[PDB]
């Protein structure tokens, strides 16, 4: 079968401001098939109440999944992204970065 | 608002 | 002033655990409005938008009544499409479907679709005078054949052309305060170095809708698509969508280069240099 490999974003829902709260996403997109396992992380460990979008996918067939929740930056306070898929040996992990 | 009819492949 | 109609349904095999996942959701331009998971617990089309809450009874009894038919309609197709590529039982296979219409900016009919897939790949899918139909492989050929039979361009055609565009005028009415509208990207430009003699430019656009858009670079008016980092357009959450385009250039010669932006909400494109 075709497969493809999740193209992975995170990102914040408002410009970045320590002390404010906001929204931290992870968008991935591009994969086939559709199983596919993402965590936020806070400090390494996986993030409790995480959201996601209904499962679509684009023109090109493939999937897209918005992952999502409520969160305060600080400036000491390391996020990122883990996922994992069928195409991924290991689990691939994005870090946050505020710039980006 | 869906199409109603069904057609299998 | 392009607008559209669109479902996206998606059914998964789980050999050994029961019936397929079937998961549809309903879309007019960038917006949700509706969805069906087989596995959640209301088992009935839910709305995703606050216009279309307006909607009675009646309609989401109908709604709810069809995507649960076409939930069936796609079980049946999984075991039939097995068959029909020799395949064994064992493995899990997707099938994909999706269809829709396009209005103008006058909001009458502009084209329709109704494409299918399996495992990823185009399967069958109607031409764009909706009378005939593309099959892929050998296998899609009996499909073809089916369905000629049984007139189904015919049915999609009036579907296309009447039914979905009278409802997406409908809800583009009833949701007049928020579907209808055309946001322009806020943008601003960044500047880092990245050592003594280069620099980073990136080209950002924030809260756009809906979120077809275009961000190039260009050096000296010439195109830097294949020097560029472009990242895909993302959804922020709140109904609007993201992007942004890097470039990095020699320092000092920043003036040289230029970040352009399209939009349908942009009176005029945007030219962006940095300064």
């Amino acid at each position: 079968m075709i497969q493809r490999t999740p193209k992975i974003q995170v990102y914040s829902r408002h410009p970045a401001e320590n002390g404010k709260s906001n929204f931290l996403n992870c968008y991935v997109s591009g994969f086939h098939p559709s199983d596919i396992e993402v965590d936020l992380l806070k400090n390494g460990e996986r993030i409790e109440k995480v959201e996601h979008s209904d499962l679509s996918f684009s023109k090109d067939w493939s999937f897209y999944l918005l992952y999502y929740t409520e969160f305060t930056p600080t400036e000491k306070d390391e996020y990122a992204c883990r996922v994992n898929h069928v195409t991924l040996s290991q689990p691939k992990i994005v870090k946050w970065d505020r710039d980006m | 608002f869906l199409w109603g009819p069904r057609a299998l492949v | 002033g392009s607008h559209s109609m669109r479902y996206f349904f998606t059914s998964v095999s789980r050999p050994g655990r029961g019936e397929p996942r079937f998961i549809a959701v309903g879309y007019v331009d960038d917006t949700q409005f509706v969805r069906f998971d087989s596995d959640a617990a209301s088992q009935r089309m839910e709305p995703r938008a606050p216009w279309i809450e307006q909607e009675g009874p009646e309609y989401w009894d109908g709604e709810t009544r069809k995507v649960k038919a076409h939930s069936q309609t796609h079980r049946v197709d999984l075991g039939t499409l097995r068959g029909y590529y020799n395949q064994s039982e064992a493995g899990s296979h997707t099938v994909q479907r999706m269809y829709g219409c396009d209005v103008g900016s006058d909001w009458r009919f502009l084209r329709g679709y109704h494409q299918y897939a399996y495992d990823g790949k185009d399967y069958i899918a109607l031409k764009e005078d909706l009378r005939s139909w593309t099959a892929a492989d050998m296998a899609a050929q009996t499909t073809k054949h089916k369905w000629e039979a049984a007139h189904v361009a015919e049915q999609l055609r009036a579907y296309l052309e009447g039914t979905c565009v009278e409802w997406l005028r409908r809800y583009l009415e009833n949701g007049k305060e928020t579907l209808q509208r055309t946001d322009a990207p806020k943008t601003h430009m960044t500047h880092h170095a990245v050592s003594d003699h280069e620099a980073t430019l990136r080209c950002w656009a924030l809260s756009f809708y809906p979120a077809e858009i275009t961000l190039t670079w260009q050096r000296d008016g010439e195109d830097q698509t294949q020097d560029t980092e472009l990242v895909e357009t993302r959804p922020a959450g709140d109904g609007t969508f993201q992007k942004w385009a890097a470039v990095v250039v020699p320092s000092g010669q920043e003036q040289r280069y230029t970040c352009h932006v399209q939009h349908e909400g942009l009176p005029k494109p945007l030219t962006l240099r940095w300064e």
